[PDB]
């Protein structure tokens, strides 16, 4: 039973060098199988990139070859991917994986950015309901994501607990920046009542905001 | 390299349903090859291996079959967890490389949306900017024709649609129509409008606020 745990900087510049780190824990990489690199590009395609088998042994896709490189490490027990010369093309959300009796197991993946564009860090704001529209059975709140890069954020709505009737929409894209919002719908004995907060991260920035949704004036 | 042919590109099956997801080799691959799900925006999971392998905690509504150039996944007495993507890769010879994907829905009977409307927050006005924004949820097909509206002048400027893939809970779609403008422009109006057109209405859908207000 092994994990696969791939930790890395999330944001590249172009020209510059893609460098990753995939953690085995649960099994010896010199033991067995072999180690991977795949990406996935928006609209899901998937790349395989290469690997490392339990006896060092490389081998790349050739579309990569002059620019791949996949070594290890077996006192920590970890793989890295190393990418050269990315270009905005090499976005694409970053997975290791076992091979050999097929692909067994997986690691949670990695949005890999490849821009010249600045981190900003998301400014959150509470969406009401409408002004004196006072409802009944049901009650829709909102949650919107402005300003912010590169890819990656979590909107949870307080924690997890309001997770069934929760709808948060892929983000787009306008200008180097990423606006997205959800939508919560609950009962009403449940709001105003219970403190319902919009709970966001942001790892580029560490900008872990909660907002209250509370009503207007 | 060898390209994996996968077919069909998305399906609608009902519940209960049962699909078979052909993928068809280049070449002759000699049953080197594996089936993967990716379920929303997470990780896959390999659910066969060497062509006709269960994988370890694979329940047995999944199975798959093949030789030489042509494979296929079939799950039977499918769930609303069933309904996600599906990609085979074949690792005989090198490099490897995956087939193209097979999304799958539930088939579901049509839905008007539940519309919401949402002036700007008092904290984005303050911060210099305003958005007013609008929710259309849970319906069916996902085709929806929205609609903005300020003081009656219809409004193509300053919006953005998002939609989300299909809830497996409840088969329906939601989209999300934002307008962003300035606060002194929005301080400038009085009506606000937001008409969603389905193939389920004759007549839109209107939410609207006044500023005033």
């Amino acid at each position: 039973d092994v994990q696969l745990q791939e930790s890395g900087p999330s944001l590249v510049k172009p020209s510059q060098s893609l460098s990753l780190t995939c953690t085995v824990t649960g099994y010896s990489i010199t033991s067995d199988f072999a180690w991977n690199w795949i990406r996935q590009f928006p609209g899901n395609k998937l790349e395989w990139m290469g690997y490392i088998s339990y006896s060092g042994n490389t081998r790349y896709n050739p579309s990569l070859k002059s620019r791949i490189s996949i070594t290890r490490d077996t006192s920590s027990n970890q793989f890295f991917l190393q990418l050269n010369s990315v270009t905005p093309e090499d976005t694409a959300t970053y997975y290791c994986a076992t091979a050999g009796r097929g692909f067994p197991y997986w690691g949670q993946g990695t949005l890999v950015t490849v821009s010249a564009a600045k981190t900003t860090p998301p400014s959150v704001y509470p969406l009401a309901p409408g002004c004196g529209d006072t409802t009944g059975s049901s009650v829709t709140l909102g949650c919107l994501v402005k300003g912010y890069f590169p890819e990656s954020v979590t909107v949870t709505w307080n924690s997890g607990s309001l997770s069934s009737s929760v709808h948060t929409f892929p983000a787009l894209l306008q200008s180097d920046l990423y606006t997205m919002s959800s939508s919560v719908t609950v009962p009403s004995s449940t709001w105003p009542s219970e403190t319902v907060t919009c709970s966001v991260a942001h790892p580029a920035s560490s900008t872990t905001v909660d907002k209250k949704l509370e009503p207007r004036a | 390299d060898i390209l994996m042919t996968q077919s069909p590109s998305s399906m609608s099956v009902s519940l209960g349903d049962t699909v078979s997801i052909t993928c068809h080799a280049s070449q002759d691959i000699i049953s080197n090859i594996g089936w993967l799900q990716q379920k929303p925006g997470k990780s896959f999971a390999g659910l066969i291996y060497h062509g006709t392998n269960l994988s370890d905690g694979v329940p047995s509504r999944f199975s798959g079959s093949g030789s030489g150039a042509d494979y296929s996944l079939t799950i039977s007495s499918l769930e609303s967890e069933d309904f996600a993507d599906y990609y085979c890769v074949q690792y005989a010879q090198f490099p490897w490389t995956f087939g193209g994907g097979t999304k799958l829905e539930i088939a579901r009977a049509d839905a008007a949306p539940t519309v919401s409307i949402f002036p700007p927050s008092s904290e984005q006005l303050t911060s210099g900017g305003a958005s007013v924004v609008c929710f259309l949820n849970n319906f069916y097909p996902k085709d929806i024709n929205v609609k903005w509206k300020i003081d009656g002048s219809e409004r193509q400027n300053g919006v953005l649609n998002s939609w989300t893939d299909q809830d497996s809970k409840d088969s329906t779609y939601s989209m999300s129509s934002t307008l962003t403008l300035t606060k002194d422009e929005y301080e400038r109006h009085n009506s606000y409008t937001c008409e969603a057109t389905h193939k389920t209405s004759t007549s839109p859908i209107v939410k609207s606020f006044n500023r005033n207000e």
